């Protein structure tokens, strides 16, 4: 896929940019 | 020397620091506080997976060029 969503907040990602994206998603969780 | 790095957060904006890879997460800190407002008892700094200790360095967490942190926003805990 082009995007990504975060699945909590429906945050919108580029693919291209990945260890953003998980870096994203594990923040919710702090 | 020195290097740019951004620090996103959460939802909201990102901030563009000015660093050099000798730079500890404390100084990184503290040029946000200068940038932001906020100090750094109040910010939490993540890098690929984890948060970042204080006296550190970049170059220690293989922090690089243009590489993207992350801030999560807390109150001071002791
Ligand atoms: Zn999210």
């Amino acid at each position: 896929p082009l995007c990504f969503n975060c699945p909590i907040c429906d945050k919108i990602f580029p693919a291209t940019e990945k260890q953003i994206f998980e870096d994203h998603v594990f923040c919710h969780s702090l | 020397g020195s290097m740019q790095i951004f620090v996103k957060t959460l939802t909201g904006k990102t901030i563009t620091l000015e660093v050099e890879p000798s730079d500890t997460i404390e100084n990184v800190k503290a040029k946000i506080q200068d940038k932001e407002g906020i100090p750094p008892d109040q910010q939490r700094l993540i890098f690929a997976g984890k948060q970042l200790e204080d006296g550190r360095t970049l170059s220690d967490y293989n922090i690089q060029k243009e590489s993207t942190l992350h801030l999560v926003l807390r109150l001071r805990g002791g």
